[PDB]
């Protein structure tokens, strides 16, 4: 989360956001209200990585959640 | 008659009951079920009074009782005996409720809702006491058997939130009695009552209920200053409890009254009156608050008095509660006037006014202050000035007298003066100079902070209601 | 001294003259009384309005 | 409607016994002989109960004391008599007349004025009830607007007239709410005088001084006391809201004031104080203070209870006024100006130093008044930072309640 | 009605007098707890002592009346 | 009715909800995250004004204003002659620009 | 310091003015709430009546 | 009246029936209202007239007439007494 | 709260006790819950002994106090345990006023002021206190400079002054928090 704001590059920013949901595999719950704030942002990368950390992430066990935010 | 008054009384009771259970099921958000229940005794204690006052026993019956129905008919026998269209078969069903459910599932056995019928029948109990005005036996009666079922739950912070409420009425039938009847029996037990709030204020530190917690603070806290003991009360208040999550306007006006009245009577009047100015802040202005008010503006006056600085003339003359506050007026202009005579007249004359009140014994200190304000005066007016002259204005007969009474007061700081006995005159010592000091830097440091501490309040409270409402169906 | 042509003070018992030409408001002063009392104001108006709170 | 003013002043000065009482007696002789040509005992009845204890105390239906330094007041049942039949001619008249224009049409006009002829006659005897009654029934009658407001400063003089400003106050706060309805500025110039007299009895007397100056500038002065006494007023509260600077501006220069002069008494007292204010001789200022309470203050119906305050003030402004203008002075040189001693000096300072206005010391060791007075970053200090503290209580007080809930 | 009487055996000395002083307060240890929290002191002096056989029940006033506190 | 079970509730806070107590440690770890974000935002708004204000530099050529077509977008002619249909810039009157 | 006093207490009053525009916010979210409430009976009448 | 602003306090603080039980109960914790206590034993308290003079009915402002008496008299006296001790010095 | 026949006698020795152990505190803390059971019922009757003096030490009336511990020795049965006590108090409560009163004083005056009958009682009471005694003037200004200097000795008063600098930093880090 802290290098994801902190460098500002954007190979940086994208890996980071996609990186989250491998940690939280099991904890795929609570991620859509995490990077519900990077879905917003003005910052076009960030959402591009926040898009493929949500599938990855709620794949084999759903949630609705991430359906929404997705769309 | 009988069937007529008692069912229409009972169709209002129904509805009442389901505000609690729904609530309560669900469970509770805090600050919001609790206002509600409030509201909701404001019906009742009408209701109560109206159309008969069998209503309850109607009622009782009606839902499931496990031998409440024992001690209302006892409550009923005083106020002359009502038991016909209160009978089963009459007054019975099984069924109607959600709250007791239907007839199978009390048949079979199910959950406990027996818990929170008991609370509420409680509440009626409560309440029946208060508005007949029934003292006695009845005190007794219902403080006996009310708080044993109070601990044959499981202490439910749902349940803990209900019955809080409970504590209040308790207390107060206690009180009357007491002062009512002068006996050991009552003197007896009073032992046993703070015993008791205090063996429930550790079960709700366990169970973290922070109204149970207010309330129960301030009811023992008033007890312990109407036997007049300050260190029992004192000692209690400095481990520092007291909640501000679950606490009201009145409850927070209540504590700080307490602490005013301690604090003063322990010679310190800073920081006495530091309380009292809260306690009447927080408090409604209402013709229903008119009691509490009125004792605030008597306390008010005195611990203001005593710091040797007067309250103005507005004060009493713009009060609509200004025909009981007229000794307390004299006080004001005597102590201004520094005459030694008026002040003994007046609290001879209106002895029995202030010693009612309780406020006679701070009027002894006052005694000092005549002199003291007197001087002051004299330092305001005069920057040199004989000792022999002082002598003449306060009516005193040595040189020697004046010099031990201006010393004592200039160790306090409140004339502010230096006696030169190498040349027989007094000299006052204020010289401001105050914006040529280090000082105005630290005076506007705590300003800032205060106006930091609102901005905190503010960005903490807006929140709080705005989950919920994001939360809540919307079209 | 009156009419404020020169503003000073007199000593009748030392017999002296005070001259002072320095000044007795501020910028500072006056300005920071303009605004505290403007805002007295908002704070009231704005209570007004929510009056439907309660 | 006329002669109200001048008989309710008349009757006051009766009431008084800290005034001459050669002067009650000049007073009881013109007062009475009015009483029986107008028929003023309803008002005469009213003045009794109002009294009481203090005059009447002579009269043949009431208890006889020795409060009354006056015997010529006397209320028989001669009065009453006289009532009977002037009230019973007259009203019955005007009675038949009303209905008389009910069959006439347009006839709203008609009924009104003789609601009004109605209104007066009740004014005349005293009745101050039974005249709001009837000028209620002008009042929805169609009539001009400028009319309207007319008949409503009409009831409010007999708040005055009875000695009761409680009544003034709610008659005159139905002719702010009529003023720009008709837009009047005719009836603009008589508002100032009425509400002028008004704001004389308030406490503040802030509003009064600009009203009462403007009665002086625009020559309005009717239906109510003298324009001799509008300019006595005019100067008592000239005197005590304005500064030193803004004296001379507006009270001392008048044109109205000058070419009045002084030929009454009571108008030139109040004139001395103040051209021996700014003059600088303080040792005809004190005496001339005396004269005012003597021949103004006591006098009137709305400085009445003013009459200590305004003494004491006037002493207080004139202290301050030199202390302003020096660092030091002795008790002997200022007590001598002033036309008392050094003892007398004392106690007079003793009351107005607690009263937080001269802000001084007194030395008796030494004798010297000193003059503890800032003007500097001190003052602007204690000022600015009192209203600070009041924008801070107004925002947790504000802040609480919306929290709470 | 005050407890005050029991805090002033404690002070006082002489070991049977004591004895009976714990003793007294045990009984309303539980039942009243700010008119005894100032003599904690003396009696956590007597558990720290082994003369006693009342060690046992001087560190058991000073326990109930503590947590009741904060501490 | 009455009772309950008393083990539903002791065997709830050892299993399910120390699982969910330290899940409420991971969203308390969210507050320390946005606390940085929401501070990072005020610096990029600095940021975002300064690269603004070198265009509202000179230089400049004049035109004048006629009138709104919306509230955001307007239609100028300058002084070269030609009509010029423009984006307004925000931090800028709208209710004294329209004249 | 007189003057960061006064500026300090003058950002109270515009989150103040945030605090109230809130409080008022959150009232029509209740109001909206329950007239949604009042019309699925309506909608749920709908079906039965025709 | 009361401590600060009363008209500040007095609509910031009002009454809603959720703080309507809340009065009451408070109210009767402080044993009544008592000032319905007071007028029993005084049978009718009077008037200030001992150092009030525009007393306290005033349908304008007080003054501080309110804790002094008429000086009007000691000031003609002063002045009098003064003219006879410069008259002989 | 007590029935007995010797009570009135008893409260009496109970505040005059307080006295003795110097805290004023107590006093008046304990006044309060006497005051319950003598409303209407004892009020004061040798009760009255206690307030006065304690009166007297507040309205700084050190000349009466002294006049009356002694008449409770007209009366004696055991005021005069009480009567010691309260004698070096009083000396004491003195002490602590007149340091900001005086600048310096002679020895003629303090002796009076301190109830000394005799030199040797007023010298040592001087050299307690770190008071000079120079050609029989007695100095404030000794203990006044000395009291001075170990307050600042002493570690409170970084803080409880405010150091300027860090006023600022407070200021700066609220606004951006």
């Amino acid at each position: 989360l802290h290098v994801a704001v902190s460098d500002s590059n954007d190979d940086v920013r994208r890996a980071a956001v996609i990186a989250l949901g491998f940690v939280l595999l099991r904890d795929y719950t609570t991620v859509p209200r995490i990077v519900q704030l990077l879905s917003k942002s003005h910052n076009a990368h960030v959402r591009c990585g926040t898009a493929f950390a949500l599938g990855i992430a709620c794949a084999g066990k759903g949630l609705q959640s991430a359906i929404d935010v997705l769309d | 008659l009988h069937h007529s008054e008692k069912k229409y009384a009972e169709e209002d009771q129904v509805q009442e009951l389901l505000k609690v259970l729904n609530e309560i099921s669900k469970t509770t958000l805090t600050l919001d079920p609790r206002y509600i229940w409030r509201s909701l005794k404001d019906l009742s204690s009408l209701r109560n009074q109206e159309l008969l006052n069998a209503e309850t026993l109607c009622f009782t019956v009606n839902v499931l009782y496990p031998d409440s129905s024992s001690f209302k008919k006892n409550l009923l026998k005083f106020i002359t005996s009502n038991h016909k269209s209160s009978v089963p078969g009459s007054a019975e069903l099984r069924n109607s409720y959600p709250a007791s459910f239907y007839s199978v599932n009390t048949e079979k056995k199910t959950i406990e809702v027996t818990a929170e019928i008991n609370c509420f029948m409680h509440l009626l109990v409560q309440l029946f006491l208060w508005d007949s005005k029934e003292l006695e036996q009845l005190v007794e009666f219902n403080r006996k058997v009310v708080i044993p079922n109070l601990l044959c739950y499981y202490n439910l912070r749902s349940l803990n939130l209900i019955n809080a409420k409970l504590w209040f009425y308790i207390y107060l039938s206690h009180e009357t009695l007491a002062r009512s009847s002068e006996e050991i029996n009552s003197d007896n037990q009073n032992i046993i009552l703070r015993s008791t709030m205090m063996k429930f204020l550790k079960i709700a530190s366990l169970k973290h209920d922070n109204e149970t917690k207010a309330m129960l603070i301030n009811l023992i806290l008033r007890d312990f200053l109407n036997n007049g003991e300050v260190d029992s009360a004192s000692d209690f208040i400095s481990k520092l409890e007291y909640p501000h999550t679950d606490v009201s306007s009145s409850l927070e006006a209540r504590y700080f009254f307490y602490l005013s009245k301690i604090n003063a009577i322990q010679l310190d009047y800073s920081t006495a009156n530091e309380y009292i100015i809260a306690a009447i802040r927080k408090a409604p202005h209402n013709s229903k608050s008119l009691g509490f008010l009125q004792q605030s503006n008597k306390l008010h006056c005195c611990i203001q008095l005593l710091m040797g600085d007067i309250p103005e003339l507005s004060f009493f003359h713009q009060s609509n509660m200004q025909k009981s506050l007229l000794p307390y007026y004299h006080l004001t202009k005597a102590v201004k006037l520094g005459d030694l005579k008026k002040f003994t007249s007046t609290i001879t004359k209106y002895k029995q006014l202030l010693l009612k009140d309780d406020t006679y014994q701070l009027c002894v200190r006052l005694r000092s202050n005549v002199i003291k304000t007197g001087i002051r005066i004299i330092s305001l007016t005069y920057k040199k000035i004989s000792l022999r002259d002082i002598c003449l204005k306060l009516n005193l007969d040595s040189e020697q007298t004046v010099e031990y009474m201006v010393s004592r007061a200039i160790r306090d700081g409140v004339i502010e003066a230096k006696i030169n006995h190498e040349d027989g005159f007094i000299e006052t010592t204020e010289l401001l100079n105050i914006y040529d000091s280090e000082d105005p830097q630290q005076v506007f440091d705590e300003r800032i902070k205060f106006a930091n501490q609102l901005h905190d309040e503010y960005l903490v409270s807006m929140r709080y209601p705005e989950d919920k409402k994001t939360q809540q169906n919307e079209k | 001294i009156l009419d404020k042509i020169f503003y000073g003070v007199l000593d009748q018992g030392n017999g002296w003259l005070y001259v002072y030409e320095t000044p007795n408001q501020d910028a500072t002063y006056d300005s920071a009384l303009e605004l505290v009392g403007q805002l007295n104001k908002v704070v009231d108006q704005l209570f007004e309005k929510a009056s439907v709170l309660y | 409607r006329v002669p109200n003013y001048e008989v309710s002043e008349k009757a006051f000065l009766l009431t008084q016994s800290k005034v001459s009482i050669e002067q009650r007696k000049e007073a009881a002789e013109f007062v009475l002989a009015k009483i029986k040509e107008e028929e003023m005992a309803p008002y005469y009845k009213y003045l009794c109960e109002e009294y009481l204890v203090n005059n009447g105390q002579s009269d043949l239906e009431h208890d006889e004391k020795s409060d009354s330094l006056n015997e010529w007041i006397k209320f028989d049942q001669e009065l009453y008599n006289e009532l009977c039949k002037k009230n019973e001619s007259k009203i019955k008249e005007l009675n038949e007349k009303i209905q008389k224009l009910e069959e006439d049409d347009e006839g709203e006009l008609e009924q009104a004025q003789a609601w009004i002829n109605l209104g007066e006659y009740y004014a005349q005897i005293g009745d101050k009830d039974n005249a709001e009654k009837t000028l209620g029934k002008s009042l929805s009658k169609a009539i001009s607007t400028g009319a309207k407001i007319d008949v409503m400063l009409t009831i409010a003089r007999l708040g005055f007239f009875y000695n009761d400003q409680l009544y003034v106050k709610e008659k005159l706060e139905a002719v702010n709410s009529m003023i720009e309805k008709g837009g009047d500025w005719e009836r603009r110039n008589r508002y100032k005088t009425y509400y002028g007299i008004h704001c004389l009895a308030v406490r503040n007397f802030k509003e009064a001084a600009k009203l009462l100056v403007d009665s002086l500038a625009t020559f309005t002065s009717i239906e109510l006391t003298s324009y001799e006494s509008i300019a006595t007023y005019a100067s008592v509260t000239g005197l005590f809201t304005l500064e030193r600077t803004d004296l001379k501006s507006k009270v001392i220069d008048s044109p109205e004031l000058l070419s009045l002069i002084s030929t009454t008494a009571a108008l030139q007292s109040i004139s001395s104080l103040t051209i021996s204010l700014y003059a600088s001789d303080y040792a005809s200022y004190f005496p001339y203070l005396l004269e005012t309470y003597a021949n103004v203050l006591i006098p009137c119906k709305y400085l009445n209870r003013h009459a200590d305050f305004f003494v004491r003030e006037m002493r207080r402004k004139v202290y301050a006024q030199l202390l302003e203008s020096y660092k030091t002075l002795s008790l002997k040189s200022m007590a001598s100006a002033f036309g008392v001693s050094v003892a007398f000096l004392d106690n007079d300072l003793g009351k107005f130093i607690p009263n937080k206005q001269l802000n001084c010391v007194i030395d008796r060791v030494n004798g010297i008044v000193e003059t503890n007075r800032p003007d500097n970053k001190n003052a602007q200090y204690h000022l600015l930072v009192k209203q600070g503290d009041g924008l801070l209580t107004k925002l947790q007080k504000y802040g609480a309640a919306v929290r709470l809930t | 009605t005050t407890a005050a009487p029991l805090l002033a055996l404690l002070r006082e000395n002489q070991d049977s007098v004591k004895t009976y002083a714990l003793e007294s307060i045990n009984n309303v240890v539980d039942q009243l707890w700010s008119e005894i929290s100032n003599e904690l002191p003396d009696i956590e002096a007597l558990y720290d002592d082994d003369t006693f056989s009342d060690r046992e029940m001087a560190a058991l006033i000073a326990s109930k009346v503590y947590y009741n506190l904060g501490e | 009715n009455n009772n309950s079970a008393l083990s539903n509730v002791n065997s709830d806070i050892y299993f399910k909800l120390k699982k969910l107590e330290k899940e409420y440690e991971l969203l308390t770890l969210q507050e320390d995250y946005i606390k940085d974000e929401q501070r990072h935002l005020k610096r990029e708004l600095k940021r975002a004004q300064e690269e603004v204000k070198r265009i509202q530099s000179v230089p400049l050529v004049i035109g004048q204003f006629l009138e709104p077509i919306d509230q955001n977008t307007g239609i100028v002619s300058s002084t070269t002659g030609m009509s010029y249909v423009v984006r307004i810039l925000s931090t800028l009157d709208r209710e004294l620009l329209k004249p | 310091i007189n003057i960061s006093n006064n500026l300090q207490k003058a950002l109270t009053v515009k989150t103040n003015d945030e605090l109230m525009v809130i409080y008022i916010s959150n009232l029509v979210r209740s109001i909206i709430a329950f007239d949604d409430l009042i019309e699925n009976k309506i909608q749920n009448k709908k079906i039965q009546e025709q | 009246m009361s401590t600060d602003v009363a008209a500040a306090q007095a609509q910031s603080k009002i009454d809603l029936t959720k703080k309507k039980n809340e009065e009451i109960n408070k109210k009767s914790l402080e044993e009544d209202d008592e000032f319905e206590d007071f007028p029993i034993d005084t049978w009718a308290n009077g008037e200030t007239i001992k150092s009030n003079a525009v007393t306290q009915t005033n349908i304008w402002e007080e003054n501080w007439d309110d804790v002094e008496v008429d000086d009007d008299f000691t000031n003609e006296l002063k002045a009098e007494l003064d003219r006879y001790k410069r008259e002989n010095q | 709260l007590s029935e007995s026949d010797k009570k009135s006698k008893l409260i009496s020795l109970y505040l005059l006790n307080l006295l003795s152990q110097n805290n004023t505190t107590k006093f008046h803390s304990e006044l309060q819950y006497l005051d319950k059971h003598i409303k209407n019922l004892e009020d004061d009757s040798l009760l009255s002994y206690p307030i006065k003096l304690d009166r007297w030490l507040m309205e700084g009336s050190y000349q009466k106090a002294w006049d009356l511990l002694q008449s409770g020795s007209q009366n004696i049965s055991e005021f005069d345990s009480f009567t010691d006590i309260l004698k070096s108090a009083i000396r004491d409560e003195i002490a602590k006023n007149t340091e900001l009163s005086y600048d310096f004083l002679p020895l003629s005056n303090i002796k009076a002021l301190l109830f000394f009958n005799n030199e040797k009682e007023t010298e040592k009471f001087a050299l307690e206190r770190n008071w000079p005694i120079v050609n029989s003037k007695v100095y404030f200004n000794n203990q006044s400079k000395e009291k001075a200097d170990y307050e600042d000795e002493m570690m409170h008063e970084e803080d409880q002054k405010t150091n300027i600098i860090e006023k600022a930093m407070d200021y700066a880090i609220s606004i951006e928090n």
